[PDB]
């Protein structure tokens, strides 16, 4: 709630992350493991989520082919 | 019949010391444990190296002072620093057990690459509990 | 499933880093190979045994300089001492029963 | 009567970056013996009000590790010998800690660790919105 | 029987080489 | 001196296999992938098997560190279970008590 998400990116975003975000306290928590250092870790966390938000604003033209039971209302 | 870590009953000229005198089932509800340290916990790992350390300890300290150690040892592991804690008879003059101490602190030292702190309390002979 | 689903599968797995395009049940293995220390090279495994030759060979050494008493050693040597009294040895290469 | 007068030298730089904020602190001491860690909480609780930290202290509930040896060297199986480790936990929770106060704290609390426990620290670091999020990018 | 190993998928990864580098 | 000559035959075990691990594993990764195709899976199998008998993790006996009893033996602390209750039943292992409930 504290981003700047549209209508149409905050959508994409929660059908992107997918399991990763709650519905309910409307949270989003990214957990790293791979590298071998918190520092590498909280860098490449950080990372994930910036990637996230550029990519949720990119209406490609492949999105106008949803289907009527892909919808979430 | 158990005979695990027990002394057995002859007559009553036999001094026993007050750790010997609790059998194996008495642990942690009247004696403590010889020995503390975090390897044994719930989810801690590296508890067979610190298991074998315990073990040498007990066979290099028995061994370097001879005859005038009292009963077992006790050892704490604190951060990365090992103390050792033992009970030393009136044997030896004090020249040799200051050598002993200086020469036990440096060799346990450089061989598990932790420091080590050995602390003695001298006592005139074996403390009895029972019996004699 | 439909075509809409298969690119969010993807896109989100090419973010995150997993595998892209559709790989077997069988040919995951590989991946998981990679992913995980091999068991062969785990510290608990080839640090398994603590190291006896320099446990045996350090106090092997302390006894002859007189700063470690062992007594188990001496029970051996005492012991040893007496059977070469009574006659009985262990005999030198090639004394065994060719004569 | 004689004392060293003015026997303490140590330095504080006040550098330029801003102090790192923590929302909570959290501290899991676990141990063997309930006595060691009640003890041990006294002495977290009553350095923690000094400095001024409105702490909370609760106790997780406790787990029991069993298993089951055979008795004899040879044969008799129908007879065992069973143990128990029995691990205490404790937890001391920590809000509102800037970052200066908490290296303080912890390595004082770590230092006078007893050798009988362990502790496990989880500190929720908090901070703005990353330079690309905020600057406004597309 | 059936062929399509050429799914139409587009992912360019230097894309976002500079969120890569820095904040 | 190990404690026995089996003993010692699992350290040469062991430090075989730590030379050969991340062969083993490079090769091993070919033959466990069915997107290869299958002649060059078959040279696998003929290179992987030529490697020494030793340098197999299968190869390897969990045994005690103390002496050596080839089963009954704990996984955390590496002790066969009758040294395990040696230590034990003396106090001289932390956390350790006999169970009652
Ligand atoms: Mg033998
Ligand atoms: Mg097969
Ligand atoms: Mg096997």
């Amino acid at each position: 709630s504290s981003l700047n998400l549209d209508d149409h990116a905050k959508k994409k975003l929660i059908k992107l992350v997918g399991d990763r975000y709650c519905k309910s306290t409307d949270v989003l928590t990214i957990k790293t493991d791979r590298c071998p250092l918190k520092r590498q870790n909280y860098d490449y966390a950080v990372y994930l989520l910036t990637v996230l938000y550029h990519e949720s604003w990119k209406t490609e033209e492949w999105e106008k082919k949803k289907t009527e039971a892909d919808m979430e209302e | 019949k158990n005979r695990a870590a027990r002394v057995r009953v002859s007559k009553g000229d036999k001094p026993v010391t007050y750790e010997e005198a609790h059998a194996p089932h008495y642990i942690a509800h009247r004696k403590g444990w010889l020995s503390l340290h975090t390897g044994n916990l719930d989810g801690e790992d590296h508890a067979a190296e610190r298991t074998v350390e315990d073990v040498f300890l007990r066979k290099f300290m028995l061994g370097t002072f001879p005859g005038c150690l009292a009963d077992q040892l006790v050892l704490k592991r604190r951060a990365n620093q090992l103390e050792i804690c033992a009970l030393v008879l009136r044997q030896l003059p004090p020249h040799k057990f200051y050598f002993l101490v200086g020469y036990s602190e440096t060799l346990l030292s450089h061989f598990y690459k932790c420091p080590v702190h050995l602390h003695l309390q001298t006592v005139p002979s074996k403390v009895v509990y029972k019996y004699i | 499933l439909s075509e809409y689903a298969v690119r969010m599968s993807r896109l989100s797995a090419r973010l995150f880093g997993e595998v892209a395009r559709p790989t077997d049940s069988k040919s995951m293995k590989v991946v998981k190979l990679f992913s995980e220390q091999p068991l062969a090279k785990r510290k608990e495994t080839y640090d398994w045994y603590p190291n006896h030759n320099t446990y045996f060979a350090l106090m092997g050494t302390l006894r002859f300089l007189g700063l470690y008493r062992d007594e188990h050693q001496d029970f051996r040597d005492e012991q040893l001492r007496l059977k070469k009294l009574r006659g009985k040895g262990k005999p030198r290469k090639g004394e065994g029963k060719r004569a | 009567v004689d004392v060293p007068k003015d026997m303490t030298k140590p330095e504080i730089t006040i550098s330029d970056e801003p102090d790192t904020l923590y929302k909570r602190l959290s501290v899991l001491v676990k141990g063997h013996d309930k006595a060691v860690l009640d003890s041990y909480e006294y002495f977290a609780v009553l350095a923690a009000k000094e400095l001024g930290i409105s702490i909370k202290v609760h106790e997780p509930p406790r787990k029991i590790e069993r298993f089951t040896l055979l008795k004899s060297v040879h044969i008799f199986k129908k007879h065992r010998v069973q143990y128990e480790m029995r691990t205490l936990y404790r937890c001391l929770e920590l809000e509102h800690l800037t970052g200066s106060t908490a290296d303080v704290y912890l390595e004082y609390i770590q230092r006078n660790l007893p050798e009988g426990v362990a502790m496990e620290v989880t500190k929720t670091k908090l901070e703005q919105l990353p330079e690309h999020i905020r600057k406004p990018i597309w | 029987k059936k062929e399509e190993p050429e799914l139409s998928d587009d992912f360019d990864v230097e894309q976002y080489k500079r969120f890569w580098t820095k904040k | 001196y190990y404690v026995d000559w089996k003993m010692l035959r699992d350290v040469k075990r062991r430090k075989m296999a730590y030379e050969y691990a991340d062969e083993r594993l490079r090769i091993n990764s070919l033959r466990k992938n069915t997107i290869l195709p299958k002649d060059l899976q078959e040279v696998a199998d003929e290179e992987i098997a030529s490697l020494p008998r030793d340098s197999c993790p299968v190869r390897i006996r969990n045994r005690c560190v103390m002496t050596s009893r080839p089963r009954g033996v704990k996984r955390r602390w590496r002790l066969s279970r009758i040294v395990f209750r040696h230590l034990a039943d003396h106090g001289q292992l932390s956390g350790v008590q006999r169970a009652m409930w």
